[PDB]
């Protein structure tokens, strides 16, 4: 098997247009993801809170949906709450909190859509792992 | 002075490296083992068999390296390259785990080869032969573990393959079936390593502390003649300090040395006459009182039933992936899984 | 017989080592094996 | 009448040549400290924290007020250079000079100068070499003190406001602290030195230290040894360096443990959270959580009946609950504003928690010093992904086993020097075997 | 003659049976009160809740073990690192349930040794001897203060300190490669090199000398009996024993010198125990072992399995059951 | 103490020796690196090659279940690839 | 007047040639991206 532009190939918004990554972005994706997000988030978990993962049928059902490149990106700028209902750039990594976490800031946008591009495609490798925790590793 | 006796006359002659009768059995197997071990883990996969890299071409470093045995379906074959599972054909061979065979059954002839060789030489230099019958431990506790073990078992699978790590996975695999740390054969062969290494250490110490002033200099290793008929330690001080620092001492030299072939030796037979009850799963894996009183009594605790859980979360987590013949499919809600772990 | 000095060979089989087994451990940072 | 592997040992009675290889030594010592800096430097990225970047001497800079502003962000590199330049220099003028008097110098001094050639049974001029080192350790200790007072302070983790750089006015001169820690037990709660918590004490200590090693100097050089110290002792080289060996040994044990256990004098926003520290903060974020979602974490019984997210401590302050029970004597700066005279107050964690705290709570939680030796982070079963062994695991463990073998070369060169002195180090007489005099023992 | 160089002289007499000293006058003592309270909490001491959870752990014959099962249990873990001496308690009966005896025993007994340690440096120096047979015990010295005190320092408590007892330490063993993957530490690794080498050269040099012995006597009586104590020859002949062991490899993987023989014997299994007692020592301060979970991956990022990874599978499992219900939070972070 | 071999440090010494090995040895190691890269050892020794572990929309063991046609197996998941 | 060739001769180079060959291998290896 190998990194073909079907598995590169993910959502850009929920109108449904697409966007095909390179595999230059993958790994820059997965580089910035180890950089910025592993600590907490190795292996499509949250350490810090397990009970939401970035899985995509978890991002799918938050609100705003992320489970695209844009949601993905207006997260690490403005991240909100599960159901949306709160900002909570005080207490989790964005550019909005790059005062206060400063590993975000020299974080360009296209920086961003390749970290976003990387938790997208990952689950199509990975499958059940990603996100799943011990049981799977 | 036929043929028969040239060859004895070559044979046997003092060279650099010693042949004998012996080194026809042994060179050839010796080599051809640790060939096959240095090219499997260099080249050859466990993909088909394990489901497993094994080899530095695949992305494997020195611990992670192995020569896997063969597929659970294998069975007990000999897996010989010109057999009917491979049918000669090298590359399926190597694909199937007959490297694994290759290289137990040309180890154990080469183990034999050895051993003759320890008897040979020393028949020719005149020497009683107790390094033959030392060596028959090692001997014992290969043929135990690499060969009656797998044999009693489904198949060479479950023998241990040739790799640090997998050889680390056999140990954890008997820990969690077998309980093999509970059986009082393996405990015997604890005390026989421990207790040699300890004899080994105490012995070089003593005498490297009562050695005799022979020579002026700092240096004590220029002041020994390897024909000097004096004894160039004194076990007469040696025996006072011993007695006076542990309540008792060897005073026989013999006895001693004596003493120091015995441990180990006899603790290495007795691990591997464990294994072979092993084979046939005849573990000491419980304590017929504890586990009575235990069902009855939710207060009662002890190391051993808290060693027995652990035993039970070994097995369930890592049987999917070590016997992948199995089909094993564990969904999440039936792992066992202390509080929040 | 002696003409070349036995430190001299010895010096240079060392970093022989050296540099193989070093590229063995820049290798397990880069390539197949480094999780990457 | 040494072997080359005991080559050294030639050197015994060499003065001048001896010289030469501290000299020397003292070089690589400087040498080392002025390349990693510069190493660390040029491989330091300000935007993430120390601990995350394999960094043991920019922190131990920083600690001392190099650098850093409020909160341990670095403000400025241009000191850490500084340092790293000026020993990397340095050395090579040690260097010069061991290579000089090891090579060309003279081989002994004895004849050249009777004030710098020594015999190793001169007791007087041994102790008036001590004494002049001792004059030297004691004004490197008030160095440490005049930094602190006049020349820009230290870093406080302990200050208001995140921390910050602080110069120290009210140096601790009571003898009954500064002594006090001296006497206190090393077991849990109490920590003998190593619960040293201010910069206060830290500061009056050094004072301390410094008077008495300038004190002790004056006294070694003024005196020679008194009668029962002659008769105790073994006067000689080896002997000497037993000794050295057995102090460095237990400094290195105590090393270990400031390291590990303490956060003040090591800042965990320079070396990562302590062990005790991250776990702590792994109860502190999952009771943060739960509670926003709104457990009322005073009331919660665990699966055991003990508390799931508090309890009490054996003699009653209310603590952290699960396993972290063990670690109820941690202290740091991001929970205190959190206990009351009780310990924790269950009204300050329902009302008073802030967000830097939960942001610190959870740092500290991912970066536990825990990792595997080719710096996989975490527990033993993580996945590879984060490159990550703290700082403390690595400055721990490594003056574990330095300690470890300074103890054996202890051990080694005490018994040598004993028997050499007594004149058996060589063997047994075999017409003088002390055993064969004695009578039997039954 | 006086009263007290009469005392300094009966301490350190050689002719005492037991040589007493003056580190003996710390270790007689402190070996005592070990030993005792061993012997009789190994009998009959109560449950002992170990992991401070209230769940009290029986260690004793009387309370339903055997001798294999039996253990002295660690003091609990909501004393953590505390001292805990039984004046320190309320009463008997708490120090019991606390796990006291642990502490009264380990400190006593790692004083006593390391007293052992000493008093073997002294009579060697009472003797005439040379002085490092007591380097040799710091390999096993140091292994006990690992387990019962290096390791309990660095996690934050003697609940995690080795149990006395033969299935406690198996525990031990068991959490321990499940925390520290302690197999894929290399400091392990010469430990195990220290010790199979160890019992290998035991075997072999006990075999070479058992083989050259020179012939003194009948095939009626053992051959222990052409050696008499205190005799200058020596029994056996090393030429003949090298001019086998060279030929068995080759001439210069033999010694023919006594004393470098007898040293490298000394040094493999102590240089090995000493690695692996500071294998213990620092991943007491949590630098563990290799990790090299998921490092083989295909072109696409699937993993590919090694047998790193189901070693994994097997420590997970060890992990998950410990102290089942010690742990409310996801990390086990000691 | 001899057998009348000519000693090593006799003969790693000699000029005529690295004559030869400096000939011998770089050869030898080119001829390893070739086999490698130019992939002749994957196709003798059967190992997969990073991209032929598993088919692309896949995450099953190729494992070999049968005894006497894990042969005609092996070959059925190759072409599972091709 | 030493002989070349001998069993000797011949030990050695059973194991010196294949190790080259396969260290060139193995260090080809390193090069090798998934
Ligand atoms: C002369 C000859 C010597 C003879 C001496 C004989 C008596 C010695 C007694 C030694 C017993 C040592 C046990 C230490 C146990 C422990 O809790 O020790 C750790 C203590 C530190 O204690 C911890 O100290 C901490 C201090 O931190 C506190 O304050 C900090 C301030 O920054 C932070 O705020 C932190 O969060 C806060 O908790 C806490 O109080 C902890 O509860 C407390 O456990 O270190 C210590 O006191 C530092 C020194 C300990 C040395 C231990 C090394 C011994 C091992 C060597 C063995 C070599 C083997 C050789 C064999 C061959
Ligand atoms: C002393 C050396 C020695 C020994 C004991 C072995 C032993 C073994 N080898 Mg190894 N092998 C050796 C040298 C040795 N090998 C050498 C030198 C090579 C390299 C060429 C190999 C290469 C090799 C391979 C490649 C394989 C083995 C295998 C085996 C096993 C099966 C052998 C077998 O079935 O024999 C059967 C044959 C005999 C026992 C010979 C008996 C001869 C009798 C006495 C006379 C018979 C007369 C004859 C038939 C008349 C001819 C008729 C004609 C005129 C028409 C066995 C463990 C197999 C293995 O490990 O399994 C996985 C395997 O696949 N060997
Ligand atoms: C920190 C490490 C250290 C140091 C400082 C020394 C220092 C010394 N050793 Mg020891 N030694 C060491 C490690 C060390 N040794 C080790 C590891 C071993 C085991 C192999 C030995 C084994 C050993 C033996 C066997 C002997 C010594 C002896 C000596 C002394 C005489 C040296 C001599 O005549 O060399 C002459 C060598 C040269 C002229 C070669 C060049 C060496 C120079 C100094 C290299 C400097 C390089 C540097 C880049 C230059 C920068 C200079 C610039 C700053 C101007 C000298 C003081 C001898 C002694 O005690 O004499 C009584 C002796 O017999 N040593
Ligand atoms: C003595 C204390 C000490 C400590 C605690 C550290 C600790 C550290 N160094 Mg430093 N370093 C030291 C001495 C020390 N070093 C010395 C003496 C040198 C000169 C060789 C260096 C040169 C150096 C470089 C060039 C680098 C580090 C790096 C690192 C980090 C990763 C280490 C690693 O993965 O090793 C892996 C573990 C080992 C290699 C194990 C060694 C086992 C030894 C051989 C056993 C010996 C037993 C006896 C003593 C870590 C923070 C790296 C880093 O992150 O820099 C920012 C880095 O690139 N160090
Ligand atoms: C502690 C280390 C040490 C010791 C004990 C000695 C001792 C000695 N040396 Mg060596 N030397 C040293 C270090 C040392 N030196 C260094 C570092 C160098 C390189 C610069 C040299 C280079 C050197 C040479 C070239 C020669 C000697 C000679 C001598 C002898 C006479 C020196 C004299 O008359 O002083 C004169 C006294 C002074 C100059 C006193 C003024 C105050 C000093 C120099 C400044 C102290 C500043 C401070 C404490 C340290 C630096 C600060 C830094 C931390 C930033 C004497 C036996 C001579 C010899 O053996 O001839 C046969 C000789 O020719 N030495
Ligand atoms: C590098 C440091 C150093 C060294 C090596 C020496 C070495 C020496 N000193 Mg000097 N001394 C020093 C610093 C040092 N001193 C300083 C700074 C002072 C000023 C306070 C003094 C004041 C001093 C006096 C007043 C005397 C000496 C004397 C001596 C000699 C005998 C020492 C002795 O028997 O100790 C062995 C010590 C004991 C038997 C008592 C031990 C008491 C300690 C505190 C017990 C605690 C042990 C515990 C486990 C460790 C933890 C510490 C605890 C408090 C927490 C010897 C040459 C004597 C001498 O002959 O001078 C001419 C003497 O009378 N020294
Ligand atoms: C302040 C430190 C110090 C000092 C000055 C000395 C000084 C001396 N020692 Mg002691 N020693 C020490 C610490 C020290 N020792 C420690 C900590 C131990 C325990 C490990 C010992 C154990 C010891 C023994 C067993 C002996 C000495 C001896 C001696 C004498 C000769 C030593 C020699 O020539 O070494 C020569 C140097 C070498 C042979 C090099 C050794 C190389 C080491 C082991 C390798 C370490 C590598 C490192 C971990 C990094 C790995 C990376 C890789 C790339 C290399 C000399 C008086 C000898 C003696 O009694 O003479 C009187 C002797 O027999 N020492
Ligand atoms: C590196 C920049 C990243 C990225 C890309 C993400 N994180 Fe985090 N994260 C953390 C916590 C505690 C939560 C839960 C927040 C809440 O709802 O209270 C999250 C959540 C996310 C999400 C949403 C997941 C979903 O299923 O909806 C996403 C997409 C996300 N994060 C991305 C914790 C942390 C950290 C702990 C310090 C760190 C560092 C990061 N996250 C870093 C990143
Ligand atoms: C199998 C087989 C076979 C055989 C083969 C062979 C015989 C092989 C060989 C092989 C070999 C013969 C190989 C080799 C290799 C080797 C190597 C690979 C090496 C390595 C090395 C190293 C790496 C080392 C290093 C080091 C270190 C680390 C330290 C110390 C030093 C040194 C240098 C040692 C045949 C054909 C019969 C057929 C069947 C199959
Ligand atoms: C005696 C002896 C010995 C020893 C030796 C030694 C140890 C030495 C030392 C010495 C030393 C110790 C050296 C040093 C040197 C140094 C140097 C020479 C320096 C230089 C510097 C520089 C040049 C710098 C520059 C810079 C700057 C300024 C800036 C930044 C960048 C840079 C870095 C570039 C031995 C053992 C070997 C042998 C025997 C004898
Ligand atoms: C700085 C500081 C501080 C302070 C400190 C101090 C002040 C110190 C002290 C210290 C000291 C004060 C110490 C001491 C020590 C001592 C010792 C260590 C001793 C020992 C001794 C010995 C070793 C002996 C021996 C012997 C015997 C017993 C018998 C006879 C013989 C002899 C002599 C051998 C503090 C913490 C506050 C804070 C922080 C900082
Ligand atoms: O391994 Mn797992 O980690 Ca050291 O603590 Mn946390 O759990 Mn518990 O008490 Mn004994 O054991
Ligand atoms: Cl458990
Ligand atoms: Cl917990
Ligand atoms: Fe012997």
């Amino acid at each position: 098997a190998e990194l073909t532009p079907e598995v590169l190939t993910v959502p850009l918004n929920s109108e449904g247009k697409t966007i095909t990554l390179t595999e230059k972005q993958y790994l820059e994706g997965k580089r910035l993801f180890q950089y910025a997000c592993a600590s907490c988030h190795v292996g499509g978990i949250t350490k810090t809170n397990p009970s939401l993962d970035l899985r995509t049928e978890t991002l799918a059902l938050a609100t705003p949906p992320r489970d695209n490149i844009e949601g993905l990106v207006d997260y690490m700028k403005n991240p909100t709450t599960y159901d949306g209902e709160q900002e909570i750039a005080e207490v989790h990594p964005s550019l909005r909190s790059a005062d206060i976490f400063p590993k975000m800031r020299n974080l360009t946008e296209k920086d961003l859509v390749a970290i976003a591009g990387h938790i997208l495609v990952e689950p199509k490798i990975l499958g059940d792992k990603w996100g799943g925790g011990k049981v799977y590793y | 002075r036929g043929w028969f006796d040239i060859l004895d006359d070559w044979l046997k002659r003092d060279r650099f490296v010693f042949v004998g009768w012996s080194g026809i059995l042994l060179f050839p197997c010796a080599y051809l083992a640790l060939g096959g071990w240095l090219t499997g883990t260099t080249f050859v996969t466990s993909w088909y068999t394990h489901g497993l890299a094994s080899s530095y071409l695949e992305g494997c470093n020195f611990l992670t390296v192995a020569v896997s045995t063969p597929a659970n379906s294998m069975g007990h074959s000999l897996l010989l390259l010109w057999g009917p599972e491979a049918q000669g054909d090298f590359t399926r061979w190597c694909q199937l785990g007959g490297l694994w065979t290759f290289i137990a059954l040309h180890g154990a002839f080469g183990l034999i080869g050895f051993m003759l060789r320890q008897f040979e030489i020393a028949r020719l230099v005149g020497v009683r032969p107790y390094n033959a019958i030392a060596f028959s431990a090692p001997i014992a506790v290969f043929v135990s573990v690499f060969l009656i073990y797998p044999l009693g078992q489904s198949s060479w699978f479950f023998a241990p393959s040739f790799g640090v790590a997998a050889i680390f996975r056999f140990l954890l695999f008997f820990q969690g079936f077998h309980n093999w740390t509970l059986n009082p054969f393996h405990m015997m062969g604890v005390a026989g390593v421990l207790g040699g290494a300890l004899l080994c250490a105490i012995h070089g110490a003593t005498v490297e502390n009562t050695l005799f002033q022979d020579g002026e200099g700092a240096s004590t290793f220029r002041a020994f003649n390897p024909t000097q008929a004096e004894e160039t330690y004194s076990m007469v001080t040696a025996n006072r300090f011993w007695s006076q620092i542990f309540g008792i001492a060897f005073s026989n030299k013999r006895w001693l040395h004596f003493f120091m072939l015995f441990v180990p030796v006899t603790g290495l037979w007795m691990s591997a006459i464990g294994v072979v009850g092993l084979a046939l799963n005849l573990r000491s894996y419980d304590f017929i009182s504890q586990e009575i009183r235990a069902a009855e009594d939710p207060e009662f605790e002890t190391f051993y039933t808290k060693n027995l859980l652990l035993n039970e979360g070994i097995r369930a987590w890592m049987a999917p992936q070590d016997q992948p013949h199995e089909n094993f499919v564990f969904p999440e809600e039936v792992l066992p899984r202390g509080n929040a772990l | 017989g002696g003409r070349i000095p036995l430190w001299i060979v010895a010096t240079v089989a060392g970093m022989g080592v050296i540099v193989i087994v070093g590229l063995f451990f820049y290798g397990a940072y880069a390539g197949l094996g480094s999780s990457l | 009448g040494f072997a080359w592997w005991a080559g050294n040992a030639r050197l015994i009675n060499l003065s001048g040549k001896l010289l030469g290889a501290h000299v020397a030594h003292a070089g690589l010592i400087v040498f080392w400290a002025g390349a990693m800096t510069l190493f660390e430097l040029a491989h330091f990225i300000p935007e993430k924290p120390m601990y995350e970047q394999g960094l043991i001497l920019i922190p131990h800079i920083a600690t001392l007020g190099w650098g850093v502003g409020p909160g341990g962000e670095v403000v400025d590199t241009f000191p850490f250079f500084v340092v790293g330049v000026v020993h990397l220099i340095s050395s090579a003028v040690l260097g010069f000079g061991g290579v000089y008097h090891a090579i060309r110098g003279p081989e002994t001094l004895e004849e050249y100068s009777s004030f710098f050639g020594y015999d190793w049974k001169d007791k007087n001029k041994m102790t008036t070499i001590l004494g002049f080192h001792l004059i030297v350790l004691g004004i490197g200790a008030l160095l440490l003190v005049a930094k602190a007072m006049f020349f820009g302070g230290l870093y406080d983790t302990w200050a208001p406001g995140g921390g910050d750089v602080r110069v120290i006015t009210n140096p601790t001169l009571d003898p009954r602290v500064i002594f006090g820690y001296l006497l206190k037990s090393p077991f849990g709660g109490e920590g003998w030195i190593v619960s040293v918590n201010n910069l206060e004490d830290v500061v009056g200590g050094h004072i301390w230290i410094g008077l008495i090693c300038i004190a002790g100097g004056i006294w070694h050089i003024l005196t020679t040894p008194f009668g029962w110290a002659r008769r105790a002792f073994i006067w000689s080289g080896e002997a000497y360096l037993s000794y050295s060996l057995g102090a460095l040994s237990m400094m290195g044990f105590i090393a270990t443990c400031f390291v590990w256990f303490n956060n003040t004098v090591y800042p965990s926003e320079f070396y990562g959270p302590t062990g005790p520290e991250a776990s702590q903060a792994q109860a502190m974020t999952f009771l943060i959580r739960d509670q926003k979602l709104g457990a009322n974490v005073g009331s919660a019984q665990g699966p055991t009946g003990l508390g799931k997210y508090l309890m009490r401590s054996p003699t009653g302050e209310i603590i952290f609950g699960g396993e972290t029970m063990r670690f109820w004597d941690f202290r740091g700066p991001w929970l205190e504003p959190l206990r009351g005279p009780n310990g924790l107050d269950l009204n300050k964690i329902k009302n008073d928690i802030q967000p830097w705290q939960e942001r610190r709570a959870a740092e500290y939680m991912t970066h536990a010093p825990l990792g595997s030796l080719n710096s996989v982070g975490g527990v033993a079963t993580e996945i590879n992904s984060v490159n990550f062994v703290s700082p403390r695991s690595w400055l721990a463990t490594s003056h574990f086993v330095l300690a470890f073998f300074f103890l054996v070369g202890h051990l080694w060169h005490a018994g040598r020097a004993r028997a050499a002195a007594a004149g058996f180090e060589k063997g047994i007489d075999r017409e003088s075997e002390p055993v064969l005099s004695m009578p039997s023992l039954d | 003659a006086n009263l007290w160089e009469r005392f300094c002289n009966w301490v350190t007499s050689t002719d005492n049976r037991l040589y007493v000293g003056w580190f003996g006058v710390i270790m007689i003592p402190t070996l005592l009160a070990a030993t005792i309270c061993f012997v009789i909490a190994f009998i009959a001491a109560p449950p002992v809740d170990i992991d401070g959870i209230r769940e009290p752990v029986s260690g004793s014959l009387l309370y339903g073990n055997n001798i294999i099962t039996g253990a002295v249990v660690p003091s609990s873990n909501a004393i953590g690192l505390h001292f805990y001496p039984i004046w320190e308690a309320a009463s008997l009966d708490e120090w019991l349930y606390n796990g006291g005896p642990y502490q009264l025993i380990i400190f006593h007994f790692l004083l006593g040794a390391s007293c052992y340690m000493g008093r073997q440096w002294e009579l060697s120096y009472r003797l005439g001897m040379r002085p490092w047979i007591c380097v040799a015990y710091s390999a096993p010295l140091a292994s006990a203060f690992a387990v019962f005190l290096i390791y309990p320092i660095g996690q934050g408590s003697f609940s995690d300190g080795m149990p006395l007892g033969i299935s406690g330490t198996f525990n031990f063993m068991i959490v321990f490669q499940a925390e520290h993957n302690i197999l894929m530490h290399p400091f392990h690794q010469l430990g195990v090199a220290g010790v199979f080498g160890g019992a290998l050269f035991c075997a072999m040099h006990g075999s070479l000398v058992t083989s050259s012995l020179i012939r003194e006597t009948t095939e009626t009586e053992s051959a222990n009996y052409g050696y008499k104590f205190g005799q200058e020859e020596e029994t056996y002949n090393i030429v003949a024993a090298h001019g086998y062991f060279g030929r068995l490899i080759f001439q210069y993987a033999s010694f023919n010198n006594s004393r470098s023989l007898h040293f490298f014997l000394a040094a493999w299994p102590v240089v090995g125990v000493w690695f692996t007692a500071l294998g213990i020592s620092t991943m007491a301060f949590n630098l563990n072992g290799f990790n090299f979970n998921h490092s083989v991956i295909d072109a696409k990022g699937n993993v590919i399995n090694t047998w790193a990874d189901i070693i994994n599978r097997a420590n997970l499992g060890m992990e998950v059951m410990h102290e089942r219900n010690a742990h409310n939070f996801p990390l086990d972070l000691a | 103490g001899t057998t009348g071999e000519r000693p090593f440090s006799d003969i790693i010494t000699s000029v005529r020796y690295w004559v030869i090995h400096s000939i011998t040895i770089p050869a030898l190691f080119i001829a390893g690196w070739l086999f490698v890269s130019t992939g002749l050892a994957y196709d003798v020794f059967g190992t997969p090659r990073p991209d032929s572990y598993y088919a692309q929309e896949q995450r099953s063991i190729p494992l070999v279940t049968d005894r006497f046609e894990a042969k005609q197996q092996v070959e059925t998941f190759l072409e599972q690839l091709k | 007047s030493y002989p070349i060739f001998t069993v000797r001769w011949v030990a050695v180079h059973t194991l010196a040639v294949p190790t080259i060959f396969f260290l060139g291998a193995i260090a080809a290896m390193q090069f090798i991206q998934r």
